[PDB]
RNA sequence: AAAUUGAAGAGUUUGAUCAUGGCUCAGAUUGAACGCUGGCGGCAGGCCUAACACAUGCAAGUCGAACGGUAACAGGAAGAAGCUUGCUUCUUUGCUGACGAGUGGCGGACGGGUGAGUAAUGUCUGGGAAACUGCCUGAUGGAGGGGGAUAACUACUGGAAACGGUAGCUAAUACCGCAUAACGUCGCAAGACCAAAGAGGGGUACCUUCGGGCCUCUUGCCAUCGGAUGUGCCCAGAUGGGAUUAGCUAGUAGGUGGGGUAACGGCUCACCUAGGCGACGAUCCCUAGCUGGUCUGAGAGGAUGACCAGCCACACUGGAACUGAGACACGGUCCAGACUCCUACGGGAGGCAGCAGUGGGGAAUAUUGCACAAUGGGCGCAAGCCUGAUGCAGCCAUGCCGCGUGUAUGAAGAAGGCCUUCGGGUUGUAAAGUACUUUCAGCGGGGAGGAAGGGAGUAAAGUUAAUACCUUUGCUCAUUGACGUUACCCGCAGAAGAAGCACCGGCUAACUCCGUGCCAGCAGCCGCGGUAAUACGGAGGGUGCAAGCGUUAAUCGGAAUUACUGGGCGUAAAGCGCACGCAGGCGGUUUGUUAAGUCAGAUGUGAAAUCCCCGGGCUCAACCUGGGAACUGCAUCUGAUACUGGCAA
């Protein structure tokens, strides 16, 4: 099952998710198919708290990728503010 | 349109098969100096047209014996 | 971390004036400056060109108060900018918070405006900074915090700091003790018998 | 075994090996059956042994006990040794 | 626009010189170890040796919306009673909320660990066809009607236990028929053949055996064709050392046919042919997991493969299959072996190279910690459950970065120490004294952010018979943090709680006195030491680093000292005793043609992270992060034709 998630890299106690188009069984942090944008949820309110390139992530979902719930709520979250 | 490798036949003694010797120039990793390699493939030669010498047209395809994954398109020139 | 021992010894042992002391009274006054410290001072060292160029860093690095760690870093990041490498080098000494503070006038001695920085009596644009090592850039304010604006230190060190050359890229105005950093300095606005070059050749020997 | 899951998988795994094993020998007999008969030279016993035969490796197939691929390669070199036959 | 800017030598052969030449040192780096010392914080890191043996506790479960059921607790219902008249009490009732055990579905093939094996069945790069693919997704249709069992349970019963054994009882989305069938399979066609499973929510009426039937929605099942993902397979190049290893190979090499696999294939057979590999190093031996990368280097290179990531292999040793979409399976099965352990001596159990931890080996590497709050993962409609993955904490100066250990003034140049040619000099503004500040630690008070969601109600839009139910979208409410007494901020006190290590003959920055007398001793090399030793030991002074400093080990450098960039061979080491000559290397000059090499352009690819450039955020930095450059390569296509090659003259 294609799946997408964050992948967590960060650092301690900073975290920053990188969201990752990836098979659902590799481990987190690990291979994935193709990255389209990143969330930091710590933000500095002038930074780009979320970027996401819609359209690759339309472009999986249609061929069948699931989303995960953190990744469709910056979706829908982006999606809103615009 | 399709890959191909071109090579010269050293050994015909084989049934519908021939062993085809591909010479290519690559620039020495370190030294530099532009040196001959060779790499022998056991070819596929149905009706065993092929006579040691001639100079051949081959190119891959699927696993024909245990050795043969390469079938002769075409001669070029024979009977040197 | 910081070197605390006497001041006078590490100007006596270059041979010139480091600014280690406020400059109210003239050093030759307060000591044998014109000679080497120790029993055997006054005995004239026929010094090779790695001892000069030793020197020549040594004094560099007790004029800024930095240790060899912090120095070399500083090479490093000044070798990897563009430009003259020791001219970046000296702009990155010179952009030190403390080295600010001093040139500005808070302070009568780097020391004293490196405790100024320490003990949280310095803003930059309007912000609390405690990192002598801060660098600051052009198009900054630096200035006093009201809290700490009364310490009878900082209005004693501003007529020392009247009493010396006036920096030309810095703006300082001494009513509301804030400063405007303009610009990076040049080469040309510092003292001119600093001789990096000998400070390249050693981090390349 | 330790864990929970691991002793209720063998046991299940040796049930569902017992039923494979009486399903999958019934196919192999029906088989070789029709392999006597062409070894035999009759067209009509291997015939008839050959349509009793392909109903039941295509539901085994079906069934998942062999692949689709392996009950069409059974049926095809039947197909053809005993239309080779004369 | 930027993606670089980049290179140091010295000592030592001699009476002295030049050269050759080895030895040594100055630089970085470490998964480091030891010695002296030691305040704080951020980030990162921590058995390299015995893949040696392992005590103990956790590391894989979940679903009552598949099912028979009720052991337990909570209800209710009946139900009599204590009697307070229903305040309780016993007894049934799976009738409800739920659920131990059991069947069944899915998941234990992921996540995590280690590098023994493997020199190519492996990895990297680039190609390819002869294949499969659970969950996910698009499309198209189906989803009919039966049947026989078996757990659970009960009864009997073997054994010490483990684990069983006989006889009855029940259910399904368990299992098996029969019907149905094409764009599915076989065939040239003709035809032949092939499958399924329900469950849940609500309900106007209507029928009803009162169970439901019936309508509707959601989810689930079967078939085919795609999509994506993953996986299996094939080719070429690349991928250590040894030639004091030169020959190896009979399923070996090829072919026909049969068998087997998801698939091609000596994969396996039967037969026939007698081949295949090798000096461009086959075979044999030794050694070793590979790569992105890391250290070093001006660069080419040399070494290296810890942490992060991709791939492979192994799971006490050897072997084997089964279930399954996927394993020949770390916490699955069977057998053999060595162990360890239980015993009734007959028989059995186990596998920390999972997380902690113990013993052992060693110079040397940590806590039997907290939580599922965040990110993922498994099951589930969901709530939720599980998770030693993960997030955090504890230990260690192991490394990198930051900060403090006070600031200013202060000549009587105090005392004391050391030196003194006895005048003085030096420690030294150093101290004392005199002013000022309170970073960090200490005490007290406030306080982010990591939190998205989820649950309840509402409203609207679907929905359909239905303002039910369910889905979506809002709105309203009370809540969700291990870290954690958090980061950060404010207040109090008082310079108050905080500096060591190596060196001082030259290389190499920094010198005297005393003791010692070729003794004790020092040393990286040269070298010191036999009576004034700047080289041994102590003191004073000084130099270099700094919460570290030194010593040892290992790699690169210096080393142009394996020299491709970049060396030599008359005498310093180095021209075979000489000639012929096969393979190999190179080849006069002109014309044509070829596009192999070569050059240009384009496309694809060169994983992400790392290095570099321009920026952004933690008060700075380390650190994290955005975009780009780069990844010098490989392959394909279209061009150029001078040079090299082929062919022709
Ligand atoms: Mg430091
Ligand atoms: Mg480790
Ligand atoms: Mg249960
Ligand atoms: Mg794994
Ligand atoms: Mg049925
Ligand atoms: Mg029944
Ligand atoms: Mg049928
Ligand atoms: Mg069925
Ligand atoms: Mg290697
Ligand atoms: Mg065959
Ligand atoms: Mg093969
Ligand atoms: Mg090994
Ligand atoms: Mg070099
Ligand atoms: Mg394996
Ligand atoms: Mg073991
Ligand atoms: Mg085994
Ligand atoms: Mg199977
Ligand atoms: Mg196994
Ligand atoms: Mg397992
Ligand atoms: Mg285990
Ligand atoms: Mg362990
Ligand atoms: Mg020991
Ligand atoms: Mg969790
Ligand atoms: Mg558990
Ligand atoms: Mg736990
Ligand atoms: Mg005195
Ligand atoms: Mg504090
Ligand atoms: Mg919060
Ligand atoms: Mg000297
Ligand atoms: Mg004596
Ligand atoms: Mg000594
Ligand atoms: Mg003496
Ligand atoms: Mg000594
Ligand atoms: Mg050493
Ligand atoms: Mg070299
Ligand atoms: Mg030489
Ligand atoms: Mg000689
Ligand atoms: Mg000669
Ligand atoms: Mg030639
Ligand atoms: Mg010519
Ligand atoms: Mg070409
Ligand atoms: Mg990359
Ligand atoms: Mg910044
Ligand atoms: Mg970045
Ligand atoms: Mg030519």
């Amino acid at each position: 099952m294609v799946t997408i998630r964050l992948a967590r890299h960060g650092a301690k106690k900073r975290p920053f998710y990188q969201v990752v188009v990836a098979d659902s069984r590799n481990a987190r942090n690990g291979r994935f198919i193709e990255r389209v944008g990143f969330f930091n949820p710590i933000a500095s309110e002038k930074e780009e708290g979320t970027r996401l390139d819609l359209d690759r992530i339309a472009h999986w979902v249609g061929q069948g990728a699931t989303i995960s719930d953190r990744v469709a709520a910056l979706i829908k979250e982006v999606n809103k503010a615009a | 349109k399709i890959r191909t490798l071109q090579g010269r036949v050293v050994s015909d003694k084989m049934e519908k098969s021939i062993v085809v010797a591909i010479e290519r120039f690559v620039k020495h990793p370190i030294y530099g100096k532009f040196i001959k390699r060779t790499t022998k493939l056991h070819v596929h030669d149905e009706n065993n047209e092929c006579g040691i010498g001639d100079v051949v047209e081959i190119r891959e395809c699927r696993p024909l014996s245990k050795t043969k994954s390469w079938t002769l398109v075409r001669v070029v020139e024979k009977a040197v | 971390a910081r070197y605390l021992g006497p001041k006078l010894k590490l100007s006596r042992r270059e041979g010139t004036d480091l600014f280690l002391k406020s400059d109210v009274r003239a050093i030759d006054t307060k000591c044998k400056i014109e000679q080497a410290p120790g029993q055997h001072g006054a005995r004239k060292p026929r010094l090779s060109d790695y001892g000069v160029q030793l020197r020549e860093k040594q004094k560099v690095r007790r004029i800024y108060g930095v240790l060899e760690r912090q120095f070399r870093n500083y090479y490093k990041e000044a070798a990897r900018l563009k430009g003259n490498t020791g001219e970046n080098l000296l702009a990155l000494l010179e952009g030190r918070l403390d080295n600010v503070v001093y040139r500005m006038g808070f302070g009568a001695t780097r020391a004293e405006a490196r405790q100024l920085v320490s003990h949280k009596a310095i803003m930059v644009n309007g912000r609390v900074v405690n990192i002598a090592s801060y660098q600051v850039s052009p198009n900054d304010v630096v200035s006093i915090r009201e809290k700490a604006k009364k310490q009878s230190r900082v209005k004693a060190a501003l007529e020392l700091a009247e009493q010396r050359e006036k920096p030309t890229w810095l703006e300082v105005d001494a009513g509301k003790m804030e400063g405007t950093f303009k610009r990076k300095p040049e080469r040309s606005d510092l003292s001119a018998d600093i001789n990096e070059h000998l400070i390249v050749e050693l981090y390349s020997k | 075994a330790n864990i929970k899951s691991a002793k209720k998988r063998a046991i299940q795994s040796e049930k569902a090996r017992k039923h494979n094993a009486s399903r999958r020998s019934m196919m192999r007999t029906f088989i070789k059956k029709v392999y006597a008969a062409i070894e035999a030279g009759d067209k009509a016993a291997a015939q008839k042994a050959f349509n009793e035969m392909q109903p039941i490796v295509d539901r085994q197939a079906a069934k998942g006990l062999i692949h689709k691929n392996k009950a069409a390669r059974h049926k095809a070199n039947l197909t053809a040794q005993i239309n080779k036959l004369a």
